[PDB]
């Protein structure tokens, strides 16, 4: 069982994780928001 | 906790009918078939003998639940006094049905004994007061009913297995 | 087939092994997934005749098509179901034993979504196409 | 009690009270310059004058008012008063504890603006986050025990790591297996169900419920692993402690009726309402 944010979990099998990519591309964006956080900040449409 | 029953205020066909019609709102509800259990009463000139769940039975005329022990320990006491304080009456009515679950709860209609008795539900809950919550439950169930009235004020506290003197309550109903 | 017992697909890509109690009958099986107390049923079916095997075929590749929807679809904000619950005028939606996805992040439950795989593929034990049909009643 | 700031928006109160008046005979001081669509000007007047209703409202605000009276009147403030002449030149240290004040104040809004933070970097700038010494645990403890009517108690049987457990109005104890520090890998129960004082031998784990509290366990396990600050380990422990006593109700049922499911609870917003839906 796994839990990212929102208690968001699933079943899975003995090699099939392939949802660690969609994560990465979700923290990709995430990153993208804080960063431009940072540095004139855009709204939250991500 | 133990949250008290309630008499069967939907009365407009037959009695096996309507808790047809009961079990078929609560499958409609959606839930699974949790076991059937049932409900003794055995009154002495006034001991009332009771079972629920459910290795143990339970006997009182006005006492706060003190059974702890199975119907083996009880008996016993009983046909020892078979002239002392066995004042077995005509047998009193006792229930029986099925049990089934919503989500995270559990629910139990009762049946009648020699025909003209009732068919009442009874509900319990998970918690520790919270009486306003669960009455939702059962508003989802039927329209105005289940006054409640358990032992308040006490939390002697959360009334554990002391709602089958509440039961005594629907053995009042005859 | 293979060295301890057999082997069978249930779809065309892993799930629905069976095998066999070297000490007495009523061979074994256990699909990986859910619905527990359930194939025992199956099972026993199968210790006394034997014979039908595709009825439980057919429930086993709607469960599984059911279970792979759910399992790929439980990563965005939703929920599953198993009927409307509510037939107020059976006149929209029409078919078979369907399932049924809702959703929370754009309301609470403006247009629920059901769909079901158009079952019975024309000469494949597999593949039912998964038909898709939007509904917005509220 | 601190009813006394009441008073002052009372003092705005009544400084309109001036101002109505005036209010008042500045739109008698010139007559209508051009209408030209409707005479409403003239009851415009009268909305002035409907403004005078609020000096009204200010006798009205005294009913809530006026609590109670402390004892030893005065407050201790003119003490130092009854001095003789030779302590009076003293009144700059009563300046001073309103600027001491004004400083806190200003460290309310600062400290605020600072929740903006613009570290582009935390590491290559330098160590050893896990405290080392094991009395720091017993520290948070305290802390954590100074909040009233929540009990919390630790035993540590495992080792050097933390292991403890928390009681509250229910039986809904929560028991909490983490690191020196940092709070991690918590878990939930109620009414019995983990009895993790002597369960078969000790504190046991037992890694189960009967479906109802696993989804607040879950919750509690991503808000630790969401409020792990870099630094301030106590500020963090404080933080999951507010969050824990969120549910010492579990009355109200917002955005959704008391029927949607099991229960409900998601309040790492400081307010819990319908889980399920965020």
């Amino acid at each position: 069982r796994v839990v990212h944010r929102d208690g968001r979990v699933i079943m899975l099998s003995h090699q099939e994780q392939e949802l660690q990519d969609f994560l990465l591309s979700q923290m990709s964006q995430h990153q993208v928001h804080a960063v431009q956080q940072l540095a004139w900040q855009v709204l939250s449409f991500s | 906790v133990t949250c008290v029953s309630q008499m069967p205020v939907a009365e407009g066909k037959s009695l096996q009918q309507t808790v047809e019609l009961l079990t078929k709102k609560l499958e409609m509800l959606g839930a699974e078939k949790q076991g059937t259990f049932c409900v003794d009463c055995e009154t002495y000139h006034g001991k009332l003998m009771y079972v629920m769940h459910y290795p143990l039975s339970c006997f009182a005329l006005f006492e706060n639940g003190p059974c702890l022990i199975a119907d083996t320990n009880f008996d016993v006491l009983m046909v020892k006094l078979k002239g002392f304080f066995q004042s077995a009456k005509a047998s009193k009515i006792e229930t029986r049905g099925t049990r089934y679950q919503y989500c995270d709860f559990l629910v139990k209609v009762g049946t009648v004994t020699m025909g003209p008795s009732a068919r009442g539900i009874s509900v319990e809950v998970e918690y520790g007061d919270c009486w306003s919550l669960l009455l939702e439950f059962l508003q989802s169930f039927l329209g105005s009913h289940a006054p409640g009235a358990p032992t308040v004020f006490g939390n002697a506290v959360y009334g554990p297995a002391d709602t089958m003197i509440q039961y005594m309550e629907l053995f009042n109903k005859i | 087939t293979a060295l301890p017992a057999l082997i069978v697909p249930i779809l065309e890509p892993e799930c629905l092994h069976i095998f066999v109690d070297l000490h007495s009958g009523m061979f074994q099986l256990m699909l990986y997934g859910l619905d527990p107390a359930t194939l025992e049923d199956m099972e026993k079916s199968l210790n006394d005749d034997m014979k039908r095997i595709i009825p439980w075929i057919q429930q086993l590749k709607f469960w599984l098509g059911q279970q792979r929807c759910k399992q790929s679809i439980k990563h965005l904000p939703t929920i599953t179901t198993e009927t409307l619950q509510l037939a107020n005028y059976s006149t929209h939606p029409i078919g078979s034993l369907s399932k049924n996805k809702l959703f929370i992040k754009l309301t609470r439950l403006p247009q629920y979504y059901i769909v079901v795989e158009m079952l019975e593929v024309p000469n494949k034990p597999t593949q039912l196409s998964y038909n898709y049909y939007f509904m917005s009643v509220s | 009690g601190v009813n006394l700031e009441a008073f002052s928006q009372a003092i705005s109160a009544i400084q309109a009270l001036r101002s109505s008046v005036s209010r008042v005979f500045d739109c008698l001081k010139d007559g209508m310059r051009n209408k030209e669509t409707l005479e409403g000007r003239e009851k415009a007047f009268i909305a002035n004058f409907q403004d005078n209703l609020h000096s009204v409202n200010r006798d009205l605000n005294e009913l809530e008012r006026l609590s109670n009276l402390v004892g030893k009147p005065s407050e201790n403030h003119p003490l130092h008063n009854s001095g003789l002449l030779s302590l009076d030149p003293y009144s700059q240290l009563l300046q001073a504890y309103k600027w001491s004040n004004k400083l806190q104040y200003h460290a309310g809004l600062a400290s605020g603006l600072l929740n903006q933070q613009s570290l582009k970097r935390s590491a290559n700038q330098m160590t050893t986050l896990v405290l080392p010494p094991q009395y720091v645990d017993d520290v948070i403890s305290r802390i954590d025990r100074m909040f009233p009517e929540m009990s919390i108690h630790l035993s540590r049987p495992n080792g050097t790591s933390a292991m403890l457990l928390v009681t509250l109005g229910k039986v809904l104890k929560v028991i909490v297996v983490m690191r020196s520090l940092f709070i991690d890998r918590t878990i939930v129960k109620g009414y019995n169900e983990s009895v993790y004082t002597e369960d078969g031998k000790l504190d046991i784990w037992s890694k189960s419920s009967y479906q109802v509290f696993q989804k607040v366990t879950d919750h509690a396990t991503t808000a630790l692993l969401h409020y792990q600050l870099p630094q301030m380990p106590d500020v963090v422990v404080r933080s999951f402690m507010t969050w824990l006593r969120s549910y010492i109700k579990l009355f109200q049922a917002p955005c959704q009726r008391c029927g949607k499911f099991l229960q409900d609870g998601l309040p790492p917003t400081w307010r819990d309402f319908r889980t399920l839906e965020a």
